[PDB]
RNA sequence: GCCCGGAUCCGGGCACCA
RNA sequence: CCGCAGCCUGGCGUUGUCCCUCGGGCGUUUAUGCGUAGAGUAGGUGGGAGGGGUCGAACCUGUCCUUUCGGGGGCAGGGGACCCGAAAGUGAAACACCACCCAUGGACGCUCGAGGGACUAACCUCUCGAAAGAGAGGAACAACGUCAGGUGGGCGGUUCGGC
RNA sequence: ACCUCGGACUAGGGGCAAAAGACCAAUCUAGCCCGGUGAUAGCUAGUUCCCCCCGAAAUGCGUCCUAGCGCAGCCUCCCUAA
RNA sequence: GAGGUAGAGUACCAUCCCCUGGUUUGGGGGUGGGAAGUUAGGGGACACGUGCCUCUAAGGCUAAAUAUGUCCCGAGACCGAU
RNA sequence: CCCGAACGGAAACAUCUUAGUAGGGGGAGGAAAAGAAAUCAAUUGAGAUCCCCUGAGUAGGGGCGACCGAAAGGGGGACAGC
């Protein structure tokens, strides 16, 4: 398929990496949390579960990596609860930019996400999403499950793929 | 104090009295991986305070002094109990 | 326990949870 | 007694293009050597008293480099051909030839570093622009993330024996 | 560097101080409310009916121990044993 | 009988931090490196090798068995105006 | 689902415990969550998840101090799979 021939150029080590650090210099100047009209690796989209029906769409959202944003106590605290450096966020930045795409777009289910790039500042990740109110989903038998308000902002209780991994399942 | 460097003790091993050549005794290396080395560090990780105790007061001035005798017949070796003296002067 | 320098000892900087 | 921030410094990442130099190594390339007794430069282990000789030698005369100017190492001609010992000294002899070592310097192809210089397109700063985008200056440093060492009553927890 | 009024800004390990540890709603060498929380107290006070039988110790050693405890000594109750 | 397919910054490694009974062995996150891909991968209490045994990560959905009590019915060695 | 103490106990106290508790922020439902093995155990066996009685204060962690602490297996309740 075409789908395996798209991952082996942007696989590894690779002169495709010329061109994907050129594409970074434009995302470093676009809004933190965009909506694009394509996905840039459509391997990954389509088995996450993405179509090219209407009602499906695609964000890419940019994060500042590190550590965890942590500031030093202020009241009394034995030596080991005053230590900053070194922690980290146990909910991934991959779970984080789910969540942030979800705040921009509330009408939307969160589907799925992969990262495609990364710089000394940042971390980019595209997020799966679909609209659970258009006629064309509503009527789609493979997600009829879509339709139970249980199975609505599951983003934000760890039920997506980034979730269950990050709570050790 | 003087000790000889040659002694004719019994060998254990000979079952008879043999000839002996004297040493002092002297402690290896502290060999990381052993069990309670490979504890110590995995207790040093993270935040804390010093984590364990350590001595500072200290009263004793000599340190017992321990012959170490090799049965010169089989390589067999005996360690005496040790006594407080200055520095064993082991020369014969 | 070291390195190093100086006449086994001395000095300097680092090693060292009974 | 201890911790933790802040600060200083180094590694890794973001981080790229051209050089030059130096120091390591790998397979090669080569030519250079005086504790004393003595024909005299024994630096050492061996084959090796034969090795060179129209299969062209010892010798005078100079250009030249060098050294504890001691002295040896290379130049063609004049010479158409000669010298070391198996012999004399040395705790260890043959400039009798050939090998490796200690040890000097340079060069080939490869690798690793370390340093210096330049550049602009990342990154940063400013200006114009509603935005899109354009211009100027700096620049692979700064800045940021992460790890490591130092400093650190700035701040936090505590201990401050007994009779 | 005068006195005073209305509006506004600064919030608790924080503010504001012509600096007294002053002031921040009669509260300040760290405000108040609610929660942790019925915090802990070898220390102090109280601890509610009758009769009957037996009946002490204020000593030794160890203890960051001498206003406390552990091990022995001394009281009481039961079974055995012969 | 012959051929084709099987999920990537993912698995894993070093280091730092937090959890954990997880201890030279478990889980998650930050930083750096980073596969194989059916002639493949993972696991079988330190690490590796050889047999044997067992499974298929990195894409979702899924009744019943249970948790609660604002509320409605019933019950009770509950209280009885401090 | 993330962030996240101190009082107290250790007869002092800092690793530890208290406790991922109290608390803070975000998101649901009449239930939520989990859920169809890259699982267990051992001479080649079982067979998705969840809850109760156990295994068991066992293996194991710890100034190896105070203390902390499983899973497999056995008995049941429901027992689907795409």
């Amino acid at each position: 398929s075409m789908y395996h021939y798209i991952e082996q150029t942007w696989q590894n080590k690779d002169w495709r990496r010329s061109i994907l650090r050129k594409r970074l210099i434009e995302w470093r100047r676009q809004p933190a949390i965009t909506r694009i009209d394509r996905p840039t690796r459509l391997n990954r989209a389509r088995a996450l579960g993405y179509k090219a029906k209407q009602g499906f769409v695609m964000v890419r959202v940019r994060v500042r990596r590190g550590g965890l944003n942590k500031p030093r106590p202020n009241s009394g605290r034995r030596p080991k609860r005053m230590g900053v450096y070194g922690y980290g966020p146990s909910k991934g930045y991959r779970w984080i930019a789910e969540e942030r795409a979800a705040r921009k777009f509330p009408n939307l289910e969160v589907l799925g996400s992969y990262y495609v790039a990364e710089d000394g500042m940042y971390k980019y990740y595209e997020v799966i999403m679909v609209d659970y109110s258009h006629p064309v989903i509503r009527s789609d038998p493979e997600l009829k499950w879509l339709q139970d308000s249980v199975n609505r902002k599951r983003v934000f209780r760890g039920l997506t793929s980034a979730g269950q991994k990050s709570r050790g399942l | 104090m003087k000790v000889p460097k040659v002694i004719k003790t019994y060998c254990p091993k000979c079952k008879t009295h043999t000839e002996h050549s004297v040493s002092l005794y002297k402690g290896g290396k502290r060999r990381s991986l052993a069990e309670g080395q490979r504890r110590y560090e995995r207790k040093n990780v993270g935040y804390g305070s010093k984590r364990k105790p350590e001595q500072k007061r200290f009263a004793k001035t000599t340190k017992k002094q321990t012959l170490v005798l090799k049965c010169q017949k089989c390589s067999y070796t005996i360690v005496k109990e040790g006594m407080r003296l200055k520095k064993l002067e082991l020369v014969e």
